[PDB]
Parts: structure tokens; C-alpha cells; sequence
């Protein structure tokens, strides 16, 4: 998702295509028309590069961090891959 | 007349700002137009509202739109003006001036008032598109033709990035600052949420909404709603036995109650604030409480109370200073923290070197200046500085130290706060001779002395208060230590007791005494 969504501005180009995309996405997810039968899942390696606006109440607003497993997780993974 | 209330706006503090506006900022409007034209004057048409994100700004704008027999305010959300095609944005900016120009021509200034609301104006105002938009807006607000019935209200959180030309008089005249959701507002929001469940008798009586409001700090309406929802989730999952597959629901999944336990669990481990809050870890500086092992503690505390009451009720000595003195390991910062806590003042803060590691002289000076500047805003305040020798880092070799910090402290120790305000300063150190040789001891108004355990009876009383050794060991300890003087600090005594208690019961006493012999000394 970070490839498409980056902080408004902060880009050196005349076309300005990296801002209209973000604005259209923001309008569609949360606009005047109320659409409530959709769920969007976005995964990334660098949460910082994501535009701050998308991370707030109403828009996204639930964020999970997947960390390195523990001894039990390592045992389970090894069992799964050696079964 | 305008008859300002500011309680109309359903908020707090506006009293002062409303007064300002109703009485002097805006007033020409009420005054007869003919005289206004005759002499001069200029109706205000630019207001900028800056502050952290919150619901106060929009509510204030809506109240103002209700604060006059005006039209429906035109609101633009974000940079919707920006367009792919050349010319569309400025065209639309002009299109917004429809009714204004209609009334500014059909009835000129003698028409209804027009309100314009800008949300996140910083996005559009701050390359051809942006400069063209800024120029178009500036010309439309102020150009060849003057409109006397248009008011523009802008809201931002980063006022520093707005165009300076937009702050010229006649474009953005009035400046307004915002704050955060107060305790009363939080209580109102929590009541607006909870009451719905209260009516159905589904909410457990053990819940105390005031406590929840107190705990929640820096939480906006959305955060409070999310916390309520998380409490509902923790309550409802009691009947959701879902697992790897997902069984869900039971015979009692209805008639649910958002219990206090669910609220607290969600608050601690489910929902986190997006801004945090303040912190007062007096437990950090007072870890083992104060135990009265002798008279000196009472003397120090009484002198502290005398100083506090002198600061509170004096007219020509608004600034008072005092220095805490003694040998190392004598427990000086704990006593200062206790005195500050017993002061019962609106503002209390502690400046310690633990928060400045690796800093240079300039950074330390800036930190101290910021703390004192913050202290100067309250009506009566207290500040404590500990480990002066660690602040202006000092080494006996050379000797060496920082001169900038020393000069800043010397200047700050005798600067009075603005008229009608009170400040108290408490400094702690364990090296009086060094400060005296720097000509710094004459800046402090007075001094107090923190002593060390001197006689054996005081040591026995401290042991009894700690309640670690029993009568059998106490008899031998008193026998061997009564007929001799001692010299030790309380912190070192705690360390020695903890070190000696490790070994087996047969040796402890001896070990302890051995240590007490090695650490012995005289003044
Ligand atoms: N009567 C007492 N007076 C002061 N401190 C006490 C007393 N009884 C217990 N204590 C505890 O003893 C400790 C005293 O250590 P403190 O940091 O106050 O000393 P200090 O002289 O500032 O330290 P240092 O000289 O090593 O920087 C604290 O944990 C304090 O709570």
C-alpha cells in the first residue's frame, strides 16, 4: 500500500498524479455516500511512509504488528514444515 | 445588540475571547453604517482559528453561523478545488462568490452577511496551480471591488505554514487559539453515550462514570466512543465461546451489561490514547516513604512549611529561594519532593539531570528556560532543582565545569515573575564549599541542613521502625553499638541491610556488624 499512498506533496513532479489517487481513495472509502458493506486490508513493511490521514478513527483505525515468534512458535513452525 | 454570552457556544474559556470580539474586535457592524462610512474604520473579515485537532473548532463555527441572521455558510472540505484541467479551480473559487456578488451589487454592503468556512486551508494555501489559487483568493477577498458582507473563517493545526501575505491586515485580522477536550466535556460525552444503556436498566450499578471520566485524559469523542465499544466487546464476549472454529452466542447473549471491569480492561490493554498524557512519578523520587527516626526530619519539614506560607502570603517578596544541604547518601531529594507535595500548589515540577544525558550546554539551558517559562504562567508555582553539581557538570581535576549553565542559573535565581504572581525555588546539593567558592551561595535567600545518623539510639530506632531484626539480635547490636558514635546515611543503611540479609541466619549479625565497622567514619 505504501507504493500508492504517500504523504501529500513531498514529490517533485509537475503531473501531480500521486495526490489525486490518494484523494480519490479517501473520497471513495469515506465520502458523502455511505457504503458499509466493504472491508479493506492493507499490509506494509514501512508504516511510517503511509500518509498520516489514512491512519485515524473512521479510516482504517485498527493496526496490528506481527513480530518475531517465540520458542513455542518456532516449535510449531518446525513441526508444520517437517510433518 | 450582539449581546455576547460564550455560554451559547457550549464550551469554556471563550468568556475572555468572546468579550474581546463582542466589545472591540467586532463593533463597527452594530454601529450605524452612515457614520462608519463618514469617518473611517474597517469591518473585520478575516478570522483564523489554530489548535490541535478537536471538535471545538467546527462547533464554534456552527455556533457563529447560528450567532447571526446570515445565510448558510459555504464549507469546502480539503483541496477539492484542485483539478486536472487548466482553469477549473480558480473558476470554482469565483463561483463560490455567487450570492455575495448578488447581494454586493443588488444591495451592496446593505444586504445579508456571508460566512465562508475553510477546512485545512493550509493544504491549498502556502507550483503554478497553487500560486494561481492563492492569487485568485487574495484578489477575490481584496481587489478592485470591495465586499463588506463576506467573512472568511479558517481552521488549521499548523499555522506556521500559512502564507504570510494572507496574514496581512484586512485578510486575516483575528487570531484564535484552541485547546483540548476538558473534564466537563468528557463527562458530557460519556453521559451522552452511556445514558442510552442506563434507560434499559442493562448497565450494572457498580459503574461510576465520574471515575472513568477522570481516568480518561486527552481522549477525543471518537476515542471515548471506541473505549465504550471495547467495553461492550469485552462484556459481550463473556457469552461468545468462539474458538478455533467459532461457536458464538449462548442462551444469555442478550441483556448484556457494560460492566466496569470491561471498561477498565479495554482502557488498559485494548484502546491506547493517540496523544498520551502528563506524568507525576513522585514514587520515583520517593520509593520507600519517609520514616521519622529522629527530630531533624520534623525540623526540616517545619522550616519547609514556614517557607511555603511566607511565599503564599507576602506582597514585596514574591520570589523566595532555599538550599538543601548535607553529606552524600543523606536523603535530600526525597525531603524536597515531600515538601513540594505538601505545598499544595497548582503548578509543581522537577528538573533533574536524568532527563538530559548526552546534552550540550545549550540544550540544558533551553530545557531550564522552557521549564521556568511554563512556571511563569500560573499564579503561584514551585520548582525544585536537584544535583546542582551534576547540572553544571563539575570535576575536581582542573577544575572543570560549564559556565553557560552557571550564569543562566545565577540570572534566573533573582528574576521576579510578572506582577501579581508567586514563585518558590528549592535547590539540593551535597557540596556547599564548591558553590560558595563560585559566589553562588549568596543568591539563595536561606539554607537548611540535612544531618546523618549520629548516635546509636537513633540507629536502633531506625532498625525498630524498619522491623527487620528481632529482639535477640537487637540486644547484641545495642550492646556493641550503644557505647560509641556512628556516621551513616539512611540510603547506605538500607543497602547494607539488604546486602547482609542474603547469608544464612547464623552469620547475618556478624556480617552486618562487619560492614558497619568498614563503613564507619567521623565528620
Ligand atoms: N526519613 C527519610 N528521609 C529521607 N529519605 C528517606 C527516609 N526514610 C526513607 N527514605 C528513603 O531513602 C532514600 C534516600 O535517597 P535519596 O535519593 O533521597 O538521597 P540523596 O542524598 O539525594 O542521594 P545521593 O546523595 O546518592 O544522590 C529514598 O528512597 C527515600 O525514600
Amino acid at each position: 500500500i505504501d507504493a500508492i499512498c504517500k504523504q501529500r506533496g513531498s514529490m517533485a513532479g509537475s503531473t501531480g498524479v500521486h495526490d489525486t489517487v490518494v484523494n480519490q481513495l479517501l473520497s471513495k472509502i469515506d465520502g458523502v455516500e455511505q457504503l458499509n458493506n466493504i472491508l479493506v486490508i492493507g499490509m506494509t513493511n514501512r508504516p511510517d511512509l503511509i500518509d498520516e490521514a489514512l491512519l485515524r478513527p473512521g479510516r482504517l483505525e485498527v493496526k496490528m504488528e506481527i513480530g518475531l515468534p517465540d520458542e513455542k512458535g518456532r516449535l510449531q513452525i518446525l513441526h508444520i514444515h517437517t510433518a | 445588540n450582539p449581546d455576547w454570552n460564550f455560554e451559547k457556544m457550549g464550551i469554556g474559556g471563550l468568556d475572555k475571547e468572546f468579550s474581546d470580539i463582542f466589545r472591540r474586535a467586532f463593533a463597527s457592524r452594530v454601529f450605524p453604517p452612515e457614520i462608519v462610512e463618514q469617518m473611517g474604520c474597517k469591518h473585520v473579515k478575516g478570522i483564523l482559528l489554530y489548535g490541535p485537532p478537536g471538535c471545538g473548532k467546527t462547533l464554534l463555527a456552527r455556533q457563529i453561523g447560528k450567532m447571526l441572521n446570515a445565510r448558510e455558510p459555504k464549507v469546502v472540505n480539503g483541496p477539492e478545488i484542485l483539478n486536472k484541467y487548466v482553469g477549473e479551480s480558480e473558476a470554482n473559487i469565483r463561483k463560490l462568490f455567487a450570492d455575495a456578488e448578488e447581494e454586493q451589487r443588488r444591495l451592496g454592503a446593505n444586504s445579508g452577511l456571508h460566512i465562508i468556512i475553510f477546512d485545512e486551508i493550509d493544504a491549498i494555501c502556502k507550483t503554478g496551480v497553487h500560486d494561481t489559487v492563492v492569487n485568485q483568493l487574495l484578489s477575490k477577498i481584496d481587489g478592485v471591488e470591495q465586499l463588506n458582507n463576506i467573512l472568511v473563517i479558517g481552521m488549521t493545526n499548523r499555522p506556521d505554514l500559512i502564507d504570510e501575505a494572507l496574514l496581512r491586515p484586512g485578510r486575516l485580522e483575528v487570531k484564535m487559539e484552541i485547546g483540548l477536550p476538558d473534564e466537563k466535556g468528557r463527562l458530557q460525552i460519556l453521559h451522552i453515550h452511556t445514558a442510552r444503556m442506563r434507560g434499559h436498566q442493562l448497565l450494572s450499578a457498580d459503574v461510576d462514570i465520574k471515575e472513568l471520566a477522570v481516568e480518561t485524559k486527552n481522549f477525543s469523542g471518537a476515542e471515548l466512543e471506541g473505549l465504550v465499544r471495547a467495553a461492550q466487546s469485552t462484556a459481550m464476549n463473556r457469552h461468545i465461546k468462539a474458538s478455533t472454529k467459532v461457536e458464538v452466542d449462548m442462551e444469555k447473549a442478550e441483556s448484556l451489561q457494560v460492566t466496569r471491569g470491561d471498561f477498565l480492561a479495554s482502557l488498559e490493554n485494548d484502546i491506547k490514547p493517540a496523544f498520551g498524557t502528563n506524568q507525576e512519578d513522585y514514587a520515583s523520587y520517593i520509593m520507600n516513604g519517609i520514616i521519622k527516626w529522629g527530630d531533624p526530619v520534623t525540623r526540616v519539614l517545619d522550616d519547609g512549611e514556614l517557607l511555603v506560607q511566607q511565599t503564599k502570603n507576602s506582597d514585596r517578596t514574591p520570589l523566595v529561594s532555599v538550599l538543601l544541604e548535607g553529606p552524600p547518601h543523606s536523603g535530600k531529594t526525597a525531603l524536597a519532593a515531600k515538601i513540594a507535595e505538601e505545598s499544595n500548589f497548582p503548578f509543581i515540577k522537577i528538573c533533574s539531570p536524568d532527563k538530559m544525558i548526552g546534552f550540550s550546554e545549550t540544550a540544558k539551558c533551553q530545557a531550564m528556560k522552557k521549564i521556568f517559562d511554563d512556571a511563569y504562567k500560573s499564579q503561584l508555582s514551585c520548582v525544585v532543582v536537584d544535583d546542582i553539581e551534576r547540572l553544571l557538570d563539575y570535576v575536581p581535576i582542573g577544575p572543570r565545569f560549564s559556565n553557560l549553565v552557571l550564569q543562566a542559573l545565577l540570572v534566573l535565581l533573582k528574576k521576579a515573575p510578572p506582577q501579581g504572581r508567586k514563585l518558590l525555588i528549592i535547590g539540593t546539593t551535597s557540596r556547599k564549599d564548591v558553590l560558595q567558592e563560585m559566589e553562588m551561595l549568596n543568591a539563595f535567600s536561606t539554607t537548611i541542613h540535612v544531618p546523618n545518623i549520629a548516635t546509636g539510639e537513633q540507629l536502633l530506632e531506625a532498625l525498630e521502625l524498619l522491623g527487620n531484626f528481632k529482639d535477640k539480635e537487637r540486644t547484641t547490636i545495642a550492646q556493641q553499638v550503644k557505647g560509641k558514635k556512628v556516621w551513616i546515611g539512611i540510603k547506605k543503611l538500607l543497602m547494607l541491610i539488604e546486602m547482609s540479609l542474603q547469608m544464612d541466619p547464623e552469620y547475618r549479625v556478624r556480617k552486618f556488624l562487619a560492614l558497619l565497622r568498614e563503613e564507619g567514619a567521623s565528620p
